[PDB]
RNA sequence: UCUAAGCGCGCACCCCGCCUCGCGCCCCGCCCGGCCGCGCGCCCCAGCCCCGUGCCCCGUCGCCGAGCGGCCCCCGCCCGGG
RNA sequence: CUUCGAUGUCGGCUCUUCCUACCGUCCGCGCGCACCGGCGCGGAAGCGUCGGAUUGUUCACCCGUUCAAGGGAUCGUGAGCU
RNA sequence: CGGAACGGCGUCGGCCGGUCCCGACA
């Protein structure tokens, strides 16, 4: 037979599978369009979200009942202690998708970023970098290892450390993102942009400039194991039935003799 | 517009021969329909 | 074995490939974008979305999975001329390699074309050959615009070499009076004949 | 379809059937699938052969027109076109075709320590004017 | 397939004491499918059956085969719709050749069995008188054409295990 | 081993004689590189074969008889039946007389 | 058997070129490549004679020896003459005007049946878009090859398409009214 | 003559993108050590520019080195909060 | 023809997929298409096909509204319910 | 390409008719 009413499948299926992130924070994955002709421009900041707010605004949007009217609208403030730059990343396009052409990092790396690779940093050794430093320091090396990049690489990254004592939460370990340097006339110039942020801070006023817009990527808030009428939106069943009404009423025809991953069942939700 | 204008644009648009199931554009002295496999029907029509 | 599979059908080569592979031949195919499948590319595509659409309804990870790339293309296609389930037969599919593009792996590997596959010779002038490597762009693979500016640099690369190996083996050539001598004169045409 | 028309006179290597690696003269046409072939001069009795087996030869003998058999092998004499084509790059491989045909087991064997000793011989040639 | 000329009589009875020997040109496979056929054939026109009658003689008849010669064949072909007529015209060099170019034809173009099709007529045409198209393209004095199947020469490549150092050029 | 120099001609066990029924393990297909017809097979009939046994180090010897098919395939028994893992594994055709 | 020879002329002035199935015809208005491997065709330039011949000729094998020859003649004609499309837009209640823009290689239309929208064509490669200094409400489009003018023509002609109504009673666009092919 | 070659436009469909996951792999760090294998023209088929060959020995004596290319080897918890 | 040492039986609710023999939306094309609106085709299954009064209803019917196609899944859907 | 009446200026092959160098208003 047939739905006999007809309604729309309740909740994304794109969205599917419904799982805590094992990723540990929301990845940038794809970065912006090069364009290849603008001032060298990083794409990326990483941010702690600190709160929401109300912000008064006067519209100026032309054809529209609020032209030239008030209007107050919800802010979200995303704090933004100062990154600094520790290392850079360079990546061929090759016929299997972009591969790393090795990284140089920087002769200096900070305590927060070094914080990062280890579990427990005093019960550690502290043996990260150690031979690296060595080999830099005269930093020869490094301009050895950047030349290499300037031939070899096509899309250039700049690695980037958050110093989380500059921020009220208590992670002590930074937070590491590979930022995309785009816009420069050519790669040789994309590596010499990079050498000059090396070891030294990156602040949103230069990332982002007001009146642009960003797409914010994080983790959701969590809310545990939920019931399929929460998770999935599906009704609460009429309050006259046996058994429960917190639960999708039947999950299949007789055949399919399998359930479909179409059907809502009840997970993690957030 | 001009009439010239007129019949130049009847030519491109109003003379032309339409198969009776193709329902095609089919060229004026077209034996058989390209689109319909060979149906011989065929009619036009101008306001 | 490497093959260049360029312009071989992929039916025939498969077949041919597939008894190599479960006779203990471990065998390689280079350039697989650039072997062709009889057919309009409009029936191609067709066959190849068709294909698509099968997949498992209840969950479409335990569906019958359908690979975009030009080299798995391949890859299944000899895959159904071999009993894969065996242990005969994944051992042979083990000793396949499939590559889009001579990749930096079998560059300096000698290679074979094998005539009874190859397009010109099997099928008709007029019969719209098309090629994967067309068909798995549409299909969803992305990286024809990839292999294509590699094989370029490539190419020009072995040019270079071309020049040397000429003068290499003009080189030879001069080096030919030896032993091998004696050893012409014993086979190549006295009996022998080779 | 530019050069190596099937006119008649023409000499074909023949590549399958009952002779392979015999020449014959294309004494006449019959269709565009077959062609009747004499060759007197190497054991090929006048047969109505396929033109899929038959491999032209650059090389064309002037013939009578319906020749006969003994015309034919007349004519041949007198044209050098047999001999053109056996000192050509083709005739040499199918004169060399006819010993590697005579073979034996034990014949097989020494051809074989012979080609790896020419093979090892070359590296050693590559080598030296490396 | 091999030119047998048959001659055949109806039994002698009372009424016939000397009956009238007749003869046929049957193109067959072997002398038994012949004969089978004279009597077929012999029964439709001369209403004598096999059981009625002797067959006196099945003589193989040898042609030549030194030069190619046009032949024209009337048969009565037979399809699904019913009996029809058709004329061919082969350039073969011997008559029963030519007949066997003419039953592959005919069953190829029009899916009729060496038994469906019956042979109302086989002689040899001149070049003036060719009547179809493909016999007259080649009985013209002179015709060069470049070679139809160049590539049927990869007969080679199933023989070379077909792993060729370059691929090979027609 | 018992084969320290004898040249032998490259051959494959492609498997055993079978149908789709039924295997007679006895006969073991062998493919004689070189020999593409059922003609060129008389040449290499008789000839002595042998295969190398991976697990244990030590040679199986054999005999080729009479030919599979048109395509210069050749039937041959061997002193103990062949294991089977064998399939594919290299036998060894000596142009020696043993 | 059959070879479906058909035979066109080298004109004097022009020279034509076959290596392989392309074919470059160079003359005074400028020079075109058209590749014609897409077919099978033996070609002979000859003396003063381009010849397409199809040996073993097919049902549609047929076709072809004829179209080579006419598309080389085309080639030729462009090469010594020059072709012409002269197109007219035509308009009832609202005038249409089209103005050349980017160096005689684009057509930009308004007031295309007083619609807000407007209509920008590129001229393809090799051939250029004018107006006609006397007729008027004529756009002159001229090129070497036959086929890129007549392309461009068409690009024109559709781009002007009453969105539905009735096409008999409504004629308004942009339609070829002589392809001149005299001068460019 | 819209098609038989050739050619342009083109659908809320289709396929990819963005997006959700992601086996595995890459780079770097700490290290930076072992194991293996020896083998490159390109295009074109209605010019096919000289064709129709070649390899035919992965032990059967090849295992040097170098060069390319592979392959392996790494990388903690408990505990306390959220 | 299968099932009776038993496969719980109608309609709803709930939820999910599928089909096209397409109602509107999309693309062309024909009208006995001036406009508006209708009508007939070919491609097209992405999206929408709702709120209610009587009836167990499926249906039927009527009222409204962004005006509202038809069907498959053991006549989809009872250790899901009623 | 299970399939029917029914179509096809698709490509082959027939079977019977008229015009065709007297060249299918000059």
């Amino acid at each position: 037979s047939h739905r006999k009413f007809s309604c729309c499948r309740k909740g994304n299926l794109g969205y599917l599978p419904r799982k805590r992130c094992t990723r540990g924070r929301g990845r940038c994955k794809t970065f912006p369009p090069d364009v290849q002709g603008a001032p060298i421009h990083l794409t990326a900041f990483l941010g702690y979200k600190a709160g929401c707010t109300h912000v008064m605004r006067f519209i100026d949007h032309r054809g529209s009942n609020l032209h030239n009217r008030q209007a107050i609208d919800q802010a979200t403030i995303i704090d933004a202690p100062p990154m600094i730059c520790t290392a850079i990343i360079g990546y061929a396009k090759t016929p299997k998708g972009l591969r790393a052409v090795t990284t140089v990092w920087a002769a200096h790396i900070a305590e927060p970023a070094m914080r990062r690779f280890y579990r427990n940093y005093f019960h550690a050794e502290k043996t990260a970098f150690s031979t690296y430093m060595k080999k830099a320091a005269d930093g020869t090396y490094i301009k050895e290892q950047l030349g290499r990049l300037k031939q070899h690489a096509d899309v250039i990254r700049i690695v980037a450390h958050t110093q989380p004592a500059l921020t009220p939460l208590k992670q002590k370990k930074a937070d590491i993102m590979e930022i995309q340097v785009n816009g420069g006339a050519n790669v040789a110039e994309k590596v010499d942009y990079a050498y000059a942020l090396m070891e030294k801070p990156i602040s949103i006023k230069d990332v982002f400039s007001v009146g642009a817009q960003i797409d914010t990527i994080s983790i959701t808030r969590g809310r545990g194991f939920e019931g399929v009428v929460t998770r999935w939106g599906v009704t609460r069943l009429p309050r006259k039935t046996r058994r429960g009404n917190r639960k999708v009423a039947c999950i299949g025809a007789w055949h399919p003799a399998n359930v479909q991953y179409t059907v809502a069942r009840a997970g993690q939700m957030g | 517009m001009e009439p010239t204008l007129i019949n130049l644009a009847r030519e491109y648009n109003q003379n032309m021969m339409i198969c009776r199931h193709c329902y095609a554009r089919n060229p004026l002295r077209a034996t058989n329909c390209r689109r319909c496999r060979g149906t011989n029907l065929r009619k036009k029509k101008l306001s | 074995i490497v093959i260049d599979c360029k312009g071989h059908i992929l039916g025939r080569l498969s077949a041919i490939v597939a008894k190599e592979l479960l006779h203990g031949h471990e065998v390689a195919l280079v350039r697989c974008e650039k072997a062709i499948i009889s057919g309009a590319f409009r029936d191609v595509k067709a066959h190849y979305l068709k294909k698509m659409h099968k997949r498992t309804n209840f969950n479409h990870l335990r569906g019958p999975f359908h690979f975009r790339a030009p080299a798995e293309i391949v890859r299944r296609t000899i895959r159904g001329m071999i009993p894969y389930k065996t242990v005969r037969g994944s051992d042979a599919m083990s000793r396949l390699r499939v590559y889009d593009g001579i990749p930096p792996c079998c560059a300096r590997y000698k290679r074979v074309v094998c005539p009874s596959a190859m397009a010109y010779l099997c099928l008709r002038p007029e019969r719209r050959r098309c090629e994967v490597g067309r068909v798995a762009h549409e299909i969803g693979w992305q990286h024809a615009a990839d292999v294509e500016r590699y094989e370029k640099r490539r190419l020009e690369e072995c040019d270079k070499w071309y020049q040397d190996k000429i003068q290499i083996d003009k080189k030879i050539a001069e080096a030919a009076e030896k032993d091998a001598e004696l050893q012409r004169i014993n086979a190549e045409l006295a009996k022998y004949g080779y | 379809s530019y050069h190596r028309f099937v006119e008649a006179g023409r000499l074909v290597y023949l590549g399958d059937g009952p002779d392979k690696g015999k020449l014959a003269v294309i004494v006449d046409i019959l269709s565009t699938a077959a062609v009747l072939i004499d060759g007197p001069t190497t054991g090929v009795k006048r047969q109505v052969v396929s033109l899929r087996w038959a491999m032209l030869t650059d090389q064309v003998i002037n013939i009578s027109e319906k020749p006969t058999t003994e015309q034919l092998k007349k004519e041949i004499e007198a044209s050098p076109a047999i001999d053109t084509f056996m000192n050509s790059v083709w005739g040499k491989k199918i004169q060399q075709q006819r010993l590697r045909a005579k073979a034996t087991f034990e014949d097989m064997g020494k051809i074989a320590k012979l080609r790896r000793e020419r093979k090892m011989a070359m590296k050693r040639i590559a080598m030296s004017i490396k | 397939m091999q030119k047998y000329i048959v001659y055949g009589r109806r039994l002698p009875s009372e009424k016939f004491p000397e009956p009238e020997v007749f003869r046929m040109t049957i193109y067959a496979p072997n002398e038994i499918v012949a004969k089978s056929r004279f009597w077929y054939h012999l029964k439709s026109l001369k209403k004598i059956k096999r059981t009625h009658g002797e067959i006196l003689d099945c003589q193989h008849i040898e042609e030549n085969g030194d030069f190619v010669k046009n032949f024209g064949v009337l048969l009565r072909y037979r399809s699904r719709v019913g009996q029809h007529n058709m004329y061919r015209e082969v350039r073969e060099t011997t008559s029963a050749r030519a007949m066997d170019k003419v039953y592959s034809e005919m069953a190829g173009q029009c899916r009729a069995r060496y038994h469906d099709i019956q042979i109302i007529n086989v002689k040899e045409v001149a070049d003036e008188d060719v009547r179809r198209e493909k016999v007259a393209m080649f009985t013209q004095k002179g015709v060069r054409f470049p070679h139809p199947c160049p590539y049927v020469h990869v007969k080679r490549a199933a023989r070379t295990a077909r792993f060729q150092d370059r691929a090979p050029h027609v | 081993e018992e084969i320290k120099g004898k040249t032998f001609l490259p051959a494959i066990f492609v498997g055993y004689q079978r149908s789709r029924a039924k295997q007679r393990e006895n006969v073991a297909l062998v493919k004689v590189s070189g020999i593409y017809t059922r003609a060129e097979t008389d040449k290499v009939l008789g000839r002595l074969i042998a295969i190398i046994h991976s697990k244990s180090g030590k040679p199986i010897f054999g005999k080729i008889c009479r030919p599979h098919g048109n395509s210069g395939m050749v039937r041959a028994r061997f002193y103990t039946n062949l294991p089977g893992q064998l399939m594919g594994h290299k036998v060894r055709v000596f142009y020696d007389n043993i | 058997p059959l070879c479906s020879s058909m035979t066109i002329k080298v004109p004097t002035d022009v020279e034509c070129t076959i290596n392989k199935r392309v074919v470059t015809v160079k003359g005074k208005k400028g020079t075109l490549v058209r590749d014609f491997s897409h077919a099978p065709l033996d070609i002979t330039h000859a003396n003063d004679t381009i010849s397409v011949a199809v040996w073993f000729p097919r049902g549609k094998r047929n076709a072809l020896p004829r179209t080579i020859c006419s598309h080389i003649e085309n080639m030729f004609k462009g090469v010594t003459y020059g072709f012409e499309y002269k197109m007219r837009l035509a308009y009832a209640h609202f005038p249409i005007a089209a103005t050349v823009v980017d160096n005689n290689k684009a057509i930009e239309i308004r007031n295309f049946m007083h619609q807000i929208k407007t209509r920008r064509i590129e001229c393809l490669p090799g051939v250029t878009i004018a107006m006609s200094t006397n007729v008027k409400d004529e756009l002159i489009l001229r090129g070497i090859s036959i086929e890129d003018v007549s392309h461009t023509a068409a690009r024109i002609h559709e781009s002007l398409k009453v969105p539905n109504k009735d096409l008999r009673k409504f004629l308004d666009g942009c339609y070829v009214s002589s392809r001149g092919l005299q001068e460019q």
